[PDB]
RNA sequence: UACCUGGUUGAUCCUGCCAGUAGCAUAUGCUUGUCUCAAAGAUUAAGCCAUGCAUGUCUAAGUACGCACGGCCGGUACAGUGAAACUGCGAAUGGCUCAUUAAAUCAGUUAUGGUUCCUUUGGUCGCUCGACUUGGAUAACUGUGGUAAUUCUAGAGCUAAUACAUGCCGACGGGCGCUGACCCCCUUCGCGGGGGGGAUGCGUGCAUUUAUCAGUGGUGACUCUAGAUAACCUCGGGCCGAUCGCACGCGGCGGCGACGACCCAUUCGAACGUCUGCCCUAUCAACUUUCGAUGGUAGUCGCCGUGCCUACCAUGGUGACCACGGGUGACGGGGAAUCAGGGUUCGAUUCCGGAGAGGGAGCCUGAGAAACGGCUACCACAUCCAAGGAAGGCAGCAGGCG
RNA sequence: AAGCGUUUACUUUGAAAAAAUUAGAGUGUUCAAAGCAGGCCGCCUGGAUACCGCAGCUAGGAAUAAUGGAAUAGGACCGCG
RNA sequence: AUGUUGGAACAAUGUAGGUAAGGGAAGUCGGCAAGCCGGAUCCGUAACUUCGGGAUAAGGAUUGGCUCUAAGGGCUCAGCC
């Protein structure tokens, strides 16, 4: 039973778990589930102790101070290579991508490079300027029909007012007869 | 005359405390051909179920009964007769249905065996459901 | 939890309904927010239909508004002094909906001393010291002196009103709901609504 | 329930799609759209029992997302699309336009309309509402929600838009004498001259109308909808034309058909 | 097709019942050559379940550095497939059963002006006065492992978003008002009256809340929608594109789209009400209540109307027209059998609506569940165990026992 | 042309009135139970119609069966002051 | 002034008071003796009956202190006792 980050006890303990708890992996959306969890202070009835050392001592180990196990992958994102080679904002950075050699039997060597992630490219500023014609199509278009509106608010006004003096001339009228 | 209880009760709508040098009673038409009543207009009764200062609505059914109960406050019970038809044998029974529907106060003078009419309306509590439109005199009763 | 069902209960006639389902989740019911004085302690709460609804718990200042001057100001509230409801409410001092409760007067007396700039409150004897308001009272234009003049026709306060401005404590009544958009705004009690309160909180005195 | 419906039975189907029991437990549920389920008809239920270009629902699947299918001005690929009354269903492939239109029963008749006919669709608008800035706005059958229109329209008038750009071109004044298209319930598919309004407070106006051959009949306001002033149509009318000439003439015209060719 | 027959007597005519007669299922016995439809663990056990399966899902268009395949025109990044995994959606539909339930479910009729809303459709979304695209985690993977064991996961390096927070150049150059420096003109002996302009700043998009005031457009009727003034902008802050794919024609703009959201109508539901309708029972006639019973006031909570609940009041409300209570071998209806006419009986059962997943109760997520082919506990049953612990719900299709 | 003109029960009419089932139109599933097709040298067509009582809405009638009018006149009309 | 005297010791048997782990009448002719309950407030209360009773039947809950609120009155609507 694995041992919880923070739980105040070296027994082991029932602790009910939702996302972003430790030691448990939820399958439904917002799934809760009981889980038997281990005290964080440690004594002598443990089995393993995963130990992370933090500064080096001047003795060297030959299993852990020796072998050499570089990254697993490189940098991906557009501005992440700009911070790990000290780059500015405006040179061009897809040329320093972290890419990797391929080399093995069967195949002919080849190389893949990772696609680089949120970089400035024709096809956004395209779609940047694809957005902006609406913000035009936009304001153009509401202004062109209220005008029509106001126009046509102006169309209807001439004939009812007009229209208005007919009924008044008519009560002049009716009453003179 | 008004105002006995906890709190102020007033008309919501209106405001009554504007800069100066009688109220401006709140009172809206009702429809359907109904005529609202001098005594709302005029009167001093402030009341949130009245059909014609309060916020209630009339909708759906309108219905009419004979008024039997009053002891209850601000609102009474009247009663409904009618005849359930059976297949069987060719003939009827006598139903009655005693639903509770509120008295705005409004109607002032209201007796035991007026022919009342009511109206549909949003469940004003438990029970009641149904508010007074107008008041038909009982037939005679001219004392 | 507790719920909000009209099955559970008797009949118009007295007679006992018997269930026929279990708890629905659309008759959900929650405990109250019970907001009281304090620093602005807000939860807010998902509700039907993916909404949110703001719980109150501790709340200082509200929106009250003054409505013959037709002026609003957020002042903060220090007191409660009447609730209609119940009277644990006022011991316990707890904000919920028409509630008379307390606020200091500085928000709205500046107003009366920047838009009119005439003495309210300010029991003679002490000059401000600030000497703010005081150019605020003087230094018109001649041409705005004359419109500065006919904001004194309507310049008159009632004497309660007034009452309550001199030791610098309004009583104003809650007119949002608090514990559903978390805010505190109201009004602030004038003339005949005013003394209505004034003749109860004496009766709960007496 | 605990949620929305997303099946629909075959015998749950209404009549007027005239889809055989025998064939399937289940009917072509429509899509949630601008009309209502009931009085809707499916795209899947036009083009394979309607039409009879496809045999299986998976025919039906490849052919309306060949995009050779444009309803009312826009292409939709869904099979169950809601295609209410008088949804110009243009078919590119071929040169073809239908428009839903009644027949003289209940069911959905297979007009073919005029491409000249079909830029323009007439819209029967709900209510006059007023947006946020003062800003007059009319809801059509179909949901259009058409904002500074024109300021005579009245609450049950209809209006001629034009499809290509989406705004009115001229509208029709609800009066009598008017033509009318009755859409709903036994008198499904009528089409006459209104001759009497009878005005119901809180309950629904009915409104009397008096048919082309002179068979008066009345209909509640909710299913009425008018098509042209006078005696004149703006759209083109199928055969029959919504008259409901009683079924005691349907034998005579059945029979004198099979006699007379022979 | 609206129909009878035998039987009490020494024999007669009646009443009277019994038994024959014909339908309809349910079981069962004997027997059976062909073909077309079609019901089938409902009745006692809504009793218990070995095992197998029943809800998963990618387009040119959210993440592609898994050679797991594979093209060579590469150094201008990923040719293009592609397991996995993050993300999004569905999983609240469908299926089974009829245990509970007697104005309750449900059926006909209306209302939401008393409400919430996934998806779809049609509209909005440079309006606000201050960026050629921000940030850091993490899954997959390498590698160390534990437990007898779980769809158990622990630690260390990493690496992306249509996952998570953050936020602007522009439109944006100025308009409207309020402070209003200060100025001009006329007239008055003179203060005074009127006509005006005005630097500066502030506020000014929609959205939430409070207070106040007049009627663009409607409803049978608004405290409706719109309009104006005064403030408010929920830090457990409301938005106002910090996305991706195909052609590409001319300092930067154009066509075809998918996705994404704020808001309004639309579809779609859900939910409460309104009038009428329900089996038997009096060896059930009075019932309901200050432990809400029926109304009033003020609030809480709730998506909203409401004793739904609380606090203060009134003593009210139903009933012999059967209230209340009990039984029901009662899910209700559309309907089925059977009848000249009327009726009787049935309706577990394919369509609609309600309830449930062994019995309760409580909850997470989600728009929608009090979901159980989701969890959390108790009760009853049952499983593996290394004895430390872990794990289950066939009234879903089969199937097994009773 | 629009509105108001004692109220009902009752009678007539119209709308609103899920399908399936019921009666029933057409149709040689070779017949029939069934099903909604099909037939002609592309066309012709169908997939009707009936009730939905009982309850509720609307419209004609005034016989029958109910309730009521003014007799301490606060009675009905016409001008009124 | 301790009942017609005092002082010092604190042994058994006594007389008069008490307390006892576990069991709870197995003791004894026999629950003898001893022991349990106990006042008040709010619920609730059977068989039987001569309808008056049984009945405080039986069986349950509460009780302290402190700080407040409300109600129940006299003298001229408010004040004062």
């Amino acid at each position: 039973f694995p041992m919880k980050q923070g739980v105040l006890t070296h027994g082991r303990v029932r602790l009910l778990l939702s996302k972003g708890h430790s030691c448990y992996r939820p399958r439904r959306t917002g799934e809760r589930k009981r889980k038997s969890v281990r005290g964080c202070i440690v004594d002598a009835n443990l089995s393993v102790l995963n130990l992370v050392i933090v500064k080096k001592g001047e003795k060297d180990i030959p299993g852990l101070t020796d072998t050499t196990v570089p990254r697993r992958l490189g940098p991906k994102r557009a501005s992440r290579i700009r911070k790990l080679f000290n780059l500015s904002k405006e040179d061009d950075v897809r040329q320093y991508v972290v890419r990797k050699p391929l080399n093995k039997e069967g195949k002919k060597p080849r190389t893949k490079a990772p696609k680089i992630q949120r970089l400035v490219t024709p096809r956004v500023l395209q779609h940047k300027r694809r957005r902006i014609a609406l913000k035009k199509q936009r304001t153009k278009k509401n202004k062109e029909e209220a005008a029509e509106y106001a126009k046509l608010l102006a169309k209807r006004m001439k004939e009812a007012k007009e229209k208005r003096q007919e009924q008044i001339a008519k009560r002049r009228r009716l009453s003179s007869l | 005359d008004i105002q006995t209880e906890r709190a102020y009760q007033k008309q919501p709508t209106i405001f009554q405390n504007k800069k100066r040098v009688k109220l401006p009673r709140y009172y809206k038409n009702i429809g359907l051909g109904f005529k609202t009543p001098k005594e709302a207009i005029e009167g001093t009764y402030i009341d949130k179920k009245c059909p014609f200062t309060g916020n209630v609505s009339i909708r759906g059914r309108i219905l009419s009964g004979v008024v039997t109960k009053m002891k209850m406050q601000r609102t009474i019970v009247i009663r409904r007769d009618y005849l359930h038809y059976i297949r069987k044998y060719n003939r009827f029974e006598k139903r009655h249905k005693n639903m509770s529907v509120h008295l705005s106060p409004c109607f002032r003078d209201v007796q035991i065996g007026d022919i009342v009419t009511v109206g549909e309306c949003r469940p004003l509590s438990k029970t009641v459901r149904f508010n007074v439109l107008k008041v038909t005199k009982a037939a005679g009763t001219k004392k | 939890g507790i719920s909000r069902d009209n099955w559970h209960k008797r009949r118009k006639t007295g007679g006992k309904r018997k269930p026929y389902h279990k708890k629905r989740k659309y008759e959900l019911g929650r405990p109250a927010a019970n907001t009281k004085i304090g620093p602005r302690r807000i939860h807010t709460v998902r509700v039907r239909g993916g909404n949110k609804k703001y719980r109150a718990l501790r709340l200082d200042v509200g929106n009250f508004s003054w409505g013959s001057e037709c002026c609003t100001r957020k002042t903060r509230i220090i007191d409660v002094v009447y609730n209609a409801s119940n009277n644990e409410l006022v011991r316990t001092k707890t904000l919920v909906k028409n509630c008379i409760v307390l606020i200091d007067s500085t928000p709205y007396r500046q107003w009366y001393e920047s838009h009119y700039a005439l003495p309210l409150g300010r029991k003679k004897g002490a000059k401000l010291t600030p000497e703010e308001e005081e150019i605020l009272n003087k230094k018109r234009s001649k041409k705005i002196q004359k419109k500065y003049d006919e904001r004194k026709k309507n310049a008159k306060i009632s004497s309660l009103l007034e009452e309550q401005f001199q030791q610098g404590k309004l009583l104003a009544c809650i007119a949002s709901r608090p514990g559903q958009c978390g805010r505190a705004d109201g009004y602030v009690l004038e003339g005949k609504e005013l003394e209505f309160y004034l003749r109860k909180i004496k009766a709960r005195k007496g | 329930a605990r949620g929305p419906k997303k099946h629909l039975k075959r015998v749950a189907a209404p009549k007027h799609w005239m889809l055989d029991k025998l064939t399937g437990v289940f009917a072509p549920r429509p899509s949630t759209g601008p009309h209502k389920l009931r009085e809707c008809l499916p795209l899947i239920i036009f083009l394979r029992n309607r039409l009879k270009y496809a045999l299986t629902g998976d025919e039906v699947k490849k052919i309306c997302m060949q995009r050779f299918i444009k309803i009312d001005g826009k292409v939709r690929t869904d099979i169950t699309y809601p295609a209410g009354f008088m949804d110009v269903i243009s078919i590119d492939k071929t040169g073809e336009n239908f428009r839903l239109i009644y027949d003289t029963k209940g069911r959905f008749a297979v007009h073919r309309i005029t491409p000249e006919e079909a830029k323009y669709k007439l819209c029967k608008v709900r209510k006059i509402f007023v947006g946020t800035k003062g800003i007059p706005h009319l809801v059509t059958h179909d949901a259009r929600t058409i904002r500074y229109p024109d300021p005579l329209i009245k609450v049950n008038d209809t209006i001629q838009i034009d499809l290509e750009t989406g705004k009115i071109t001229d509208f029709i004044k609800f009066d009598t004498g008017n033509l009318c298209m009755v859409t709903g319930g036994a008198n499904l598919g009528r089409i006459g001259v209104i001759t009497n309004r009878e005005r119901h407070p809180g309950s629904f106006d009915v409104v009397h109308v008096k048919d082309a051959n002179g068979n008066s009949f009345a209909t509640r306001l909710s299913n009425i909808f008018v098509i042209g002033k006078g005696n004149k149509p703006w759209i083109s009318l199928p055969r029959g034309k919504g008259i409901r000439l009683t079924i005691a003439e349907e034998r005579d015209k059945r029979l004198a058909a099979k006699q007379s060719s022979g």
